[PDB]
RNA sequence: UGCCUGGCGGCCGUAGCGCGGUGGUCCCACCUGACCCCAUGCCGAACUCAGAAGUGAAACGCCGUAGCGCCGAUGGUAGUGUGGGGUCUCCCCAUGCGAGAGUAGGGAACUGCCAGGCAA
RNA sequence: GCUCAACGGAUAAAAGGUACUCCGGGGAUAACAGGCUGAUACCGCCCAAGAGUUCAUAUCGACGGCGGUGUUUGGCACCUCGAUGUCGGCUCAUCACAUCCUGGGGCUGAAGUAGGUCCCAAGGGUAUGGCUGUUCGCCAUUUAAAGUGGUACGCGAGCUG
RNA sequence: UCCUCCUAAAGAGUAACGGAGGAGCACGAAGGUUGGCUAAUCCUGGUCGGACAUCAGGAGGUUAGUGCAAUGGCAUAAGCC
RNA sequence: GGUUCUCCCCGAAAGCUAUUUAGGUAGCGCCUCGUGAAUUCAUCUCCGGGGGUAGAGCACUGUUUCGGCAAGGGGGUCAUCCCGACUUACCAACCCGAUGCAAACUGCGAAUACCGGAGAAUGUUAUCACGGGAGACACACGGCGGGUGCUAACGUCCGUCGUGAAGAGGGAAACAACCCAGACCGCCAGCUAAGGUCCCAAAGUCAUGGUUAAGUGGGAAACGAUGUGGGAAGGCCCAGAC
């Protein structure tokens, strides 16, 4: 449960719904974001799948 | 006796030219495809056949075969 | 009577096996009996030549993996489809 | 010079194992019976397996020709 | 030609061609002829180079032609509008993988099979390479 | 309880087959007769009754046997979700998942309830 | 009580012709042409038994294969159906080279003369008539040779019909 | 128009003038229930009987059969009497 | 065919079924608005599930090659009319071992996808039910899995995702559908993406180590060749090799 920043990178377009959702279900928004959450294998199995968009800062 | 067509392909040259008569303007652009022959005489191989094929005179095929 | 020099593994799966197949290297597996099927990789080049030698399948080894060497057999392989070269060498603990 | 067809039938397992089902909800549908009616599960006409008692779903292979059966635990 | 008797269908699917070969292996013979490539034999490709084959190594010696085409592909007739069913089958075609041994020798001295091999080589389409057998 | 046999379940080819040996107070099978209950689209074989001298070949159980079937790693390979790339009729790279086949080896079962037997 | 089988059945009903045709629309859908492809056609090449007195490669080359060009016939309908006049001849041509002649060379199963084949080369030249509407083709006779194709298979706001 | 398999990319579903075959019924019994039975094809011997007649034994094993097209399924038989 | 003023907000489809229907229409799917409702719904972790496709395999439905074996029909010395002695150089299955193929084969069998339950976080409730009003039902291409086609097509017909359709901006010289990326507006402000950094044209004639002689880069195959670099191995070798 420890907290960890999550940055978007790249742009979510050309991607799948369940990809797409997984941004949704993570609240990044927009290019440049950098939101606070905790970590478990829920969470991070989301960043798991998108991890080539997405740059993590534990 | 043993009967099978042979007409030697490769040894046959075809020539498509276009045709004649009436049916609009169909008959004058896309008829290239009727079929003229060429069938030449050095193409014999009985020996003894083709030459008889040559000097009775027939229709399709000329003074030189 | 075959120098065969190895070192133990630490990554054995699909993606780690073809890395060190560009390096002119390949993987082995020595097993046998009750102890554990230690994962050898080995320098590709070498057992390239080495099989050209027939007795090479019928006779002990003198393979040394961290100074200790191990008594083995060669069981069987598992070469490349078109292109002449190894892939991966079954070998029985003996 | 044939081209004919048949409009499928739904087959299938409509509900499946680990979920509370109710008196006389349709399990499988199946055409053959490779399924057999286990505990709670009846056999019709057409051999779809459906639901007696109520509660969930155990799809457990018994038998000595080992043929898949599915049960209904009270739950 | 080599036709399979009695197939149990006539015309099927053109299918895909992926994937490596079975018979890496070399049996009942000395020598063989791997395929490198990824092609189509047809039947009187096969038929063309064992039938030149044999004439180079002179009658000594057995071949094993370790595949069969069967496998039926049509053609239209030309000129024919793309529709009205299948075509009839016009020839048999094998699916040639990365590593598959076509034909093979034995009771023949390794240079006379070199070169019936090389001269088998040019009658096929497909990129091939030369095997020896191993024991195990 | 060490073992026995018979019945009924769980597990249901590691559990099963072929071959060789072997068991009978008890149990089972075979076996005796079948004018009576019943039975054969003919027939006491199957079916059933009344007995059971005799036997342990058969059947079944048990032991050995892998002579066969079966079970089946570790590793590698095929394949492949996703994100990129090339020479893009097919493959390569990162990463997650990961066979089938085959080898070593294992392996001719284990367990519960009940009823009397056995030396208690 | 309906093969109301055109089977959610319009209602038994009902065959056709239109080049005398007319009207509303469509390149959603055809003919010519262009575009994509290159099955076919044409051209080049790989391998090689055999023919060639001897000899595979002087000259051809079966059995099979690999490519190119976009000229034949086709496949597809991407453009035009509130228009792109379509064969051939006349006229005027222009370009490419896989070259018919002239030129420069290799080989030869090139003695000489005369030829076969291949490479380089597009500057120039590259028939008159009979027959048919014909392109093509056949024929008579010349010529150093009477090349092959692209150019809406050039060219009808230039002509003939 | 309806039915089966495949295409159909392991849920269902999914088109083509795509690839293969059938239906427009049958039956008072082939239906229901009870009890019994459960093979096909080969090897051997035996009256005519020999390629397959019937019976007997054995191997084998559900490749049988199931009123029918095909698929799935079936002996705890939905198979046979 | 045409349909005239403005601003703001949300935002499609070209699919299924039926049609004397196929350029039309109706219902549903998708859209919008209003209303009422369940932590309702989506992503992820775990768990409980059946599927049989890719691949693979070859007992089964068929098919294929070779080897060992093998009765029967026949050829023959013959019965020299059947029977019959023998061989089988012959067609040579049935069976055993070994080798492959399959959309319409399965003694095996994934990854994904899909259904149900539980838990956390996020999302202006994105889920569903009801009512008003719609449009639309001619789709295109690219990636992938496939049929047909010639494993041709800017070809045609389906599953699925993205994009265009209805999205400009930057790049691919130009270029809907390819790659990056989602335009409320103003600024002579900065940092990055794909792609690039001699000049045309904004950015290194950047740093280090190798490679090619062809202007390869800047269209391509079978095949041929002492082009040439790198790596490994083998033959002979100052009892002097080429």
């Amino acid at each position: 449960a420890k907290t960890i920043k999550i940055t978007q990178t790249r742009s979510a377009i050309g991607r799948l719904p369940k990809h797409k959702a997984t941004l949704l279900g993570l609240g990044l928004r927009r290019i440049g974001h950098t939101v606070e959450r905790e970590d478990t294998p829920a969470i991070r199995g989301m960043i798991n799948a998108v991890s080539f968009m997405v740059k993590v800062e534990e | 006796i043993s009967r099978h067509v042979a007409i030697p392909d490769g040894e046959l040259e075809i020539t498509a030219i276009r045709a004649q008569g009436a049916g609009g303007q169909h008959v004058n652009k896309t008829s290239t495809a009727i079929h003229l022959r060429f069938d030449i005489r050095a193409s014999s191989l009985p020996e003894y056949y083709k030459e008889r094929l040559l000097a009775a005179s027939h229709h399709l095929i000329s003074s030189d075969g | 009577m075959f120098t065969i020099n190895a070192e133990v593994r630490k990554e054995q799966g699909k993606g780690a096996s073809r890395r060190l197949r560009a390096a002119n290297k390949f993987p082995a597996i020595i097993y046998g009996g009750k102890e554990a099927p230690l994962a050898i990789e080995l320098d590709h080049d070498k057992v390239m030549n080495m099989q050209a030698k027939a007795e090479f399948y019928s006779e002990v080894l003198t393979i040394v993996v961290d100074g200790k060497e191990i008594k083995v057999k060669a069981q069987d392989v598992q070469r490349h489809p078109y292109k002449p070269k190894l892939q991966h060498i079954d070998f029985v603990r003996a | 010079r044939n081209g004919r067809d048949s409009e499928a039938k739904r087959l299938g397992v409509k509900r499946f194992g680990g979920e509370s089902v109710l008196a006389g909800s349709i399990i499988v549908r199946q055409r053959g019976t490779k399924f057999h009616a286990g505990a709670n599960v009846g056999c019709g006409r057409d051999h779809t397996l459906f639901a007696k008692a109520d509660g969930k779903v155990k799809f457990e292979v018994k038998g000595p020709k080992n043929r898949k059966f599915i049960s209904i635990e009270a739950e | 030609m080599l036709q399979p008797k009695r197939t149990k269908f006539r015309k099927m699917h053109k299918g895909r061609n992926r994937g490596l070969a079975q018979g890496t292996d070399v049996s009942f013979g000395s020598f063989g002829l791997k395929a490198v490539g990824r092609g189509r034999l047809t039947a009187r490709q096969i038929e063309a180079a064992r039938r030149a084959m044999t004439r180079a190594v002179k009658r000594q010696g057995k071949i094993w032609i370790r595949v069969f085409p069967d496998k039926p592909i049509t053609e239209k007739p030309l000129a024919v509008r793309m529709g009205k069913g299948k075509g009839n089958v016009e020839y048999w075609v094998a699916l040639i993988q990365p590593g598959k041994v076509l034909y093979e020798m034995d009771g023949v001295p390794e240079e006379l099979a070199r070169e019936a091999f090389k001269l088998a080589a040019a009658k096929l389409p497909i990129k091939t390479t030369f095997v020896t057998k191993t024991v195990m």
